[PDB]
């Protein structure tokens, strides 16, 4: 229905990954212990591009990739470096099996939404437009501000016409009467020039062409769960949106390019959602599913205590193309930490650091670099531009972390 | 485009890994098998087995009886049934089937089994369709946002190009077809069908003479004529929400058809074969539309595998072996397959690279061995894969053994990725021994 | 609606049982060593013998059948043998516990369907027809091949009737013209002779007057699964099913012949299905409920974990009549592997019989039974006409039974 | 609707005008007294030349013809000449005043379809048609006998095409499958030859195209007045004819032609019908309407005893160009026979064209002409190949003439 459509982004999940610009490969596919955002976890980068490598290949047939690791490994990284080694603006869906677990959408219908989100079109053009109100007086047409040698169509002169270059296309406002009332079919004269060259580019994934033609003004719609129902994107409505995108590609003006789902707590999905995902890969057209589990050994979900690896079932491991993330060094959590810092603009002391780096290490990166943010606050507070030791030691104290908080709280002789 | 016979179809989610499997490799006097005949390697007494079945299926000596393979992962399991398939002919229609897949959000496990069991049986036609036959002189494939080629065919007097879409490309990659292979193409149903080579390759039908009208047989599944005369399921149905499910009304309309035909005489059923792996994932519910089923004259020969020795039976609190109810063991007939040796093993991966045209050094499918006995065949076959991007990355003229120590290095087996998850969160043994 | 109805049975449950003809009773009730295809098993075959003369005597008011034993002791045997010994041609409708759990069709509603298939219809009969295109001008009708003292219907002459001697029943295609079209009520001339004498004889049962006319040909219906809802046989079919049989019965016609329902793996129906057959058991009309347990203490199926005899509820129990199966002495199962053998058309070696009867010591009878069919393959496919020792040596090893296929599975120290 | 179609003509009418060819004059618009069919009648076929030349020259703005004479004075012949003189296969449509008194259709509605009869379409084409089933493999279609550089519509190769050369249009039975039921979209192979070239000429009138869209195999309905209603043409019928023969107009291919609608009896028309006909007079589309009238004074039909001009109200007689039309001499009325005699194949005696005269000059030509058919039949009966003075003297005692007919009924002292 639309062309001009407008782009949709969960930003939220892709923040704590704004320096990961790749996988820092070089020629020979061999990871730099240092680049493109990265600090080691070189095997795993390595593997991610033996990947990025099977699909440009076509070799993925109906693979998927499984990243095995503890939390905090950079699993959630990989998977977006893997969108970033496929190409340019390639659509990269981070999704956790928890989010499948809605009360009113059926858990395979929000799993069809992220892979519509997961599944794109790239549409390069430059539109040479010539509009406006129109072998004998050839070509004769004025727009608001200008008039402008040279198929043939049931319109008259005197009528808004809209015609491009490449293809083809089809009463003004100027003869209107008003004694003429709503029998009207008149249109104004079109703004600006008669000739009109656009630099059309768009990178817009299924889903953003779903949510636009589920708009009859829309951003409060964005920034709302408005209805408990959310009945808006439909069936009919999916497949228009096929059918227009299908006329777009066989017209050679859009190119559909499949991007990368990411699911991570993997073993949160059941035997129905396996069974989504095994029909998926068998698609072409499907993007690639990269999944995620810090699970050594868990049960399948919709099987009878059937306790699996990682808790994907069987049938669905086979498929998978499994990568294994190790934890890191007190050197390299300093160096994620400091890139970390350089990103969201704070900066701290060498000595505040290694109090971070020395947080990353008994829980998780993940935790210590929630501690940037308040100690920058306490830091600012008291009248400091740089980050000290102090204000690390006050944060750890103000913000507890998951297993300490619970901990304190049975406390009111723990052991496992 | 108008049709899609079952030949193109058979095994459709399985064939690529089945590849080399032409069938059971037996001797049809005396039923004992070459230790290497078919694509089959080493797995004599269940391939074996497996022939007495077929024979057993043809005298009609067993009716409304499944077939059980039970095995551990990775023992030809999947291949003995593609075998037994393989050895009823080309225009026999051959279904694969996860039991898992029967449990989907999508359409009921009824719909599922339905499906399953249509797509097994095929309806035989003799009618007039255009046939395309003559010499391959080049084909090209270039992978809407999937694959699209063109096939270069000639007879010695008419030179044309065809653009080819996805389904045609498979076909055409499923049939293995090569510049200067004889071939016919069915204009009606797609059907790609090797005649001969004009000229030989690789240690003999000339060149066609004169697209040509035939009276041919037609052997299209129930579920296809569902398909065609059903609404057309669209691009990105997969994504669209859309269930597969097929409506009763159009259902009925075939089955009265096809069950007019046959009483005329214009059709005959050919009953296929139903492959189901993982059966301890089914059901009692599921089971049961197997036994009545199985009890129908155009019931395709259910053939079934398990990993598990003892399973519950889905549905009950009752177990069992392979998870089977227990009056459906009775009438089962169980085949079992073993773990290959050493050099059973290097056969099948060496005959897997060349399915998938890869050279391997002598000491790189050694270690490939070494891999497939502790980790099984399926992750060794998907390290040949890798192998071959890792070597073609530092631009090698086979893949050696580094590349292969790369790929199981890189990418990690289950066995090796749960140790991996474990030991990373707890230590089992600490520093001084203790538990 | 159809007198001329084609019953239906499914064969492949009574094909192991092709030798028991009868229970091979004497005349004072006690069961012969080997008789009617029978061999041991006596003090079972004669609590059967007491079951039928109780049926006939009518003391089994609303009484049913328990036959307790062990796999392979002649339970389905027994049970068919009760059918036979009951009279010639009365229904019998074996099935399992496990066949009612159906996935569109309710518990109770296949086990509706079974009762059907085990309540028949006996239709003596010999018709006395006089049909053909028609006190003065007694009686005058002609056939496609013939002509022929001697109630009056809204019937002019020239019309084609049809008139029972038994009872009296109710426009021609010869003066029919084409000018009138579809206005029609024009029959054609009746083929062959005007005085017809038919031997019609029935043994048909409710089912399969049911699935007659749930027809509007039918054969590939039979064989086939057709569509997953299966909707033809309805409640408003049945009792016209029911309305018409009631009929026949009136007139003297037919006889309504209850046969036997035999449920095995009894511990699998729920106590749902156990008031659908006590309700049944009251009934006159209904035919035997013969049930059958390997089990000695299961679990009662919709109650909280009561473990109870055979896992029948106590309520159900009580109005069933429990007879126990014995295991057979190798010299036993002998006999009936060679009986099988006979009726297989298949012949072995003494020695063979020996081996097949050692595999019907350790697994059942039912598996080394099965070990005949593989074994004449093997034999034929060598050159023999008759299958040795070494032939059932190479099927056992070919073909696993159930407990050695799982144990070998499981070794890639086994107990209990 | 559709573009070859099938006209149709009420021949009974002009059956007596075979020999009128035109109005017979010369290059400076005088009358010879013998030509074109024509004997005397000179200023009334001049008058009818100064009306062909004024339509021609467009100055018949909204104004009519009136043809005032007696009986058999070549009225209906003028009103032919007419058509005829004002170009090639011009309609003529010929009309009674009482033919307009329909019980079933409305006065107006019956004049409606008789100006539909009297404007037609001039279809003068040349189609060059390439036909047949589908920059590389620029051109290629094949036919059922036959097969042949170089718009971009929906339709893929294997399908049947039609695409003519001066303006563009738009699958096969080769490819259709037993197993596709009825989803059918299949058409067969065209027969003959790829590159089709026709000579396309079509004289049709509105009515023409009215009644083949009618029919949904109509020569039967032709040659019937099959229902009582009628109820086949209909106002949206009408407007569907309308619609698509202005879309033929616009493209240049057809001519609409406005004939000549001749109204005999015109003062059996009523006020509405001449409302109706003031209406049509406007219109610059109308063809021109020529009405006639044998009476002096006659009362208007809808008016209260107000007696008129020819009974044409004075509202509309002031449109009208009134043209007198005078009787013959004998001499005159001899060729007139000598000319229809030639034209019927019929011949006969100059003193049998004589008597013929005779009766021409007391009742009128009409009446004598009527003569020659059964003195025909008279003469060859007997055995003549040229009809005597007998025949005649036969024929006028054997068919009747109205006047004489009534007297002789009356007299079983006639005056006025
Ligand atoms: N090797 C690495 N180099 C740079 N940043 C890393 C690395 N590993 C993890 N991080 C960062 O640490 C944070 C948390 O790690 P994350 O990717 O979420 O791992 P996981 O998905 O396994 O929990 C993110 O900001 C991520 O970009
Ligand atoms: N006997 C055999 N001969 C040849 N290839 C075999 C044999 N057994 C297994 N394979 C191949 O090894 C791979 C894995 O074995 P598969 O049959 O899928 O195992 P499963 O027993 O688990 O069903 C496949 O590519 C399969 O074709
Ligand atoms: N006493 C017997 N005499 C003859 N055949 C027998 C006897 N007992 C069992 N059989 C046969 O052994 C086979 C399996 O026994 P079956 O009746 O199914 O027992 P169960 O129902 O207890 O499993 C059948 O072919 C049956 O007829
Ligand atoms: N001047 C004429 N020349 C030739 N034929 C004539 C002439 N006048 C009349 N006729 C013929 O006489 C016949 C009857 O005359 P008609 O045209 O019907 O006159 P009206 O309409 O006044 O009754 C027709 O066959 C007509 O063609």
């Amino acid at each position: 229905q639309i062309s001009e459509v407008r782009g949709n982004t969960r930003d939220h999940r892709t923040a704590a990954h704004t320096h990961i610009k790749g996988l820092g490969l070089n020629s020979s596919g061999i990871a730099e212990k240092q680049a493109a955002g990265f600090v080691g976890q070189c095997a795993a980068r390595e593997a991610c591009g033996v990947v990025v490598d099977l699909i440009k290949a076509h070799k993925m047939a109906g693979r998927g990739v499984l990243l095995a690791g503890g939390p905090g490994t950079g699993k959630t990284a990989l998977a977006l470096a893997i969108s970033q080694e496929l190409g340019t603006k390639i659509p990269f869906c981070p999704i956790t099996g928890s989010e499948i677990y809605s009360t009113e959408v059926k858990k395979t219908e929000v799993l069809m939404e992220n892979f519509r989100r997961a599944i794109g079109l790239r549409v390069r053009e430059t539109k040479d437009v010539y509009e406006g109100e129109v072998s004998t007086l050839l070509i004769g047409l004025k727009s608001a501000r200008g008039q402008k040698l040279d198929q043939k169509e049931r319109v008259q002169v005197g009528d808004v016409i809209y015609i491009e270059t490449n293809t083809g296309a089809c009463r003004s406002d100027a003869y209107a009467t008003e004694f003429d009332l709503e029998a009207e079919e008149y249109v104004p004269i079109p703004k600006g020039e008669v000739h009109k060259k656009k630099e059309i580019v768009q990178d817009v994934t299924l889903h953003d062409l779903d949510v636009a033609n589920a708009r009859p003004d829309i951003i409060s719609m964005m920034g709302q769960l408005m209805k408990p129902k959310m009945t808006e994107i439909t069936d009919k409505l999916r497949m228009e949106i096929n059918k227009v995108v299908q006329k777009y590609i066989n017209q050679g003006v859009a190119e559909l390019i499949p991007g990368v789902l990411f699911i991570d707590e993997a073993h949160m999905l059941d035997i129905e959602c396996f069974t989504y995902l095994n029909k998926a890969l068998e698609s072409p057209i499907a993007p690639i599913v990269v999944l995620a589990s810090n699970r050594g050994i868990a049960t399948i979900r919709g099987a009878d205590d059937l306790k699996a690896a990682h808790g994907i079932p069987p049938d669905f491991l086979q498929r998978l193309l499994i990568i294994p993330t190790h934890p890191y060094e007190p050197d390299e959590i300093r160096r994620i930490v400091r890139i970390r810092a350089q990103t969201e603009g704070v900066q701290l002391t060498d000595a505040a650091v290694d109090r971070v780096a020395e947080h990353g290490v008994r829980i998780s990166l993940r935790y210590c670099l929630q501690l940037l943010a308040p100690a920058s606050i306490l830091a600012r507070v008291n009248g400091r531009t740089q980050v000290d030791v102090q204000d690390i030691a006050e944060a750890e104290e103000l913000f507890l972390d998951a297993r300490r908080s619970a901990n304190i709280l049975t406390s009111t002789g723990g052991l496992h | 485009t108008s049709v899609t016979e079952t030949k193109e179809l058979r095994g459709l989610n399985l064939i690529a890994a089945h590849s080399h499997i032409r069938g059971l490799g037996v001797d049809a006097d005396t039923l004992e098998p070459r230790p290497s005949s078919q694509g089959l390697v080493g797995q004599e007494k269940a391939r074996k087995a497996a022939a007495v079945v077929l024979e057993m299926i043809k005298q009609g000596k067993i009716a409304g009886r499944a077939v059980l393979i039970a095995g551990p992962p990775s023992t030809g399991k999947t291949a003995i049934a593609m075998g037994m398939a393989q050895s009823l002919g080309q225009d026999v229609p051959f279904t694969t089937l996860a039991a898992s897949e029967i449990f989907s959000l999508e359409m009921s496990k009824t719909e599922a089994l339905t499906q399953a069991f249509r797509k097994s049986i095929g309806v035989r036609i003799k009618e007039e369709s255009e046939i395309m036959e003559g010499e391959v002189v080049e084909i090209q494939i270039d992978r809407g946002g999937a694959k699209q080629g063109k096939l270069t065919i000639k007879t010695t007097d008419m030179e044309a190009i065809y653009d080819m879409g996805s389904k045609m490309i498979d076909a055409m990659t499923k049939e293995r077809v090569m510049a200067g292979d004889i071939i016919s193409i069915d204009k009606s149903s797609g059907k790609i069908t090797k005649l001969g080579r004009s000229y030989a390759r690789s240690r003999f039908l000339q060149c066609p003479e004169g697209q040509k009208r035939k009276e041919v047989v037609h052997t299209v599944s129930l579920h296809e004529i569902d398909v065609i005369n059903s609404r057309t399921q669209g691009f990105l149905a997969l994504f669209s929400g859309d269930t597969g499910e097929i409506r009763s009304e159009i259902r009925d309309q075939i089955n009265t058809k096809v069950a007019e035909w046959k009483e005329e005489g214009k059709a005959e059923i050919v009953p296929g074969v139903l492959f189901i792996d993982e059966v301890h994932m089914l059901d009692i519910e599921c089971f049961s539309y197997i036994n009545r089923a199985l009890e129908s004259d155009l019931a395709p020969i259910v053939i079934m595998a398990s990993n598990r020795g003892v399973s519950r039976i889905r549905g009950t609190d009752y177990k069992s072996p392979h998870g089977l109810p227990l009056d459906f063991l009775d009438r089962v007939v169980i085949i079992n397959t073993h773990p290959y040796t050493p050099d059973e093993l290097r056969q099948i991966l060496s005959i897997r690279a060349q399915e998938e045209e890869v050279d391997l050094t002598p000491d790189a499918l050694a270690l490939l061995t070494k891999i497939g006995q502790e980790a099984g065949l399926r992750y060794a076959s998907n390290l040949i894969t890798t192998s071959q991007l890792i070597a073609a990355k530092r631009r090698a003229k086979q893949v050696g053994v580094e590349d292969v120590q790369r790929s199981f290095k890189l990418f990690y087996d289950p066995a090796r990725s749960v140790r991996f998850v474990q030991e990373s969160e707890k230590r089992l043994i600490g520093n001084d021994g203790v538990v």
